[PDB]
């Protein structure tokens, strides 16, 4: 297929690409410590007028 | 230093309005539930009204319910007390006090501990 012919002469030919495939995915980020103070808004004891 | 300055006093006839103002300076005004407490002349104290950290009022005194109207403003650090149906029995000093426990610092949210007190005004009514 690479030579675009059916008769191939004696010799060494370089054809294609060997490339090992990935296994899975990885995502990294440190311990999530900051947190928006939402509860104080929704869970407040008394809302304004 | 923490400062609580109130203004609005002066003789007004019965059946009018007034608008007392308390301004706070020296702390994060949005983590402290304010209170307005009267002080009759030569008598004991008497709770009047309050307001929580989120501008939500916490009810008024039983004998005053119907006229007083509290309001807050965190942007200008200002708490206001509109007063209606003024009658002779409403002459007294008025302090604006602040709570102690900062909100979410430990069950429920805090409202006790009137610790810092400004020097009150001298509202009076007569004809
Ligand atoms: C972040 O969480 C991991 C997993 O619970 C823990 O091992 C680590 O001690 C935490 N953060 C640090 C670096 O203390």
């Amino acid at each position: 297929c690479t030579l675009k012919s059916f008769t191939v002469e004696k010799g060494i030919y370089q054809t294609s690409n060997f490339r090992v495939q990935p296994t899975e995915s990885i995502v990294r980020f440190p311990n999530i410590t900051n947190l928006c103070p939402f509860d104080e808004v929704f869970n407040a004891t008394r809302f304004a007028s | 230093q923490v400062q609580l300055l109130e203004s609005g006093g002066g003789l007004v006839q019965p059946g009018r309005s007034l608008r007392l103002s308390c301004a706070a300076s020296g702390f994060t005004f949005d983590d402290y539930a304010m209170h307005w407490v009267r002080q009759a002349p030569g008598k004991g104290l008497e709770w009047v009204s309050g307001v929580s950290w989120n501008s939500g009022t916490i009810g008024y005194a039983d004998s005053v319910k119907g006229r007083f109207t509290i309001s807050r403003d965190n942007a200008k650090n200002s708490l206001y007390l509109h007063m209606r149906s003024l009658r002779a029995e409403d002459t007294a000093l008025y302090y604006c006090a602040k709570a102690v426990e900062m909100v979410r610092g430990l069950g429920a949210d805090p409202e006790y501990g009137m610790d810092v007190w400004g020097q009150g005004t001298t509202v009076t009514v007569s004809s």
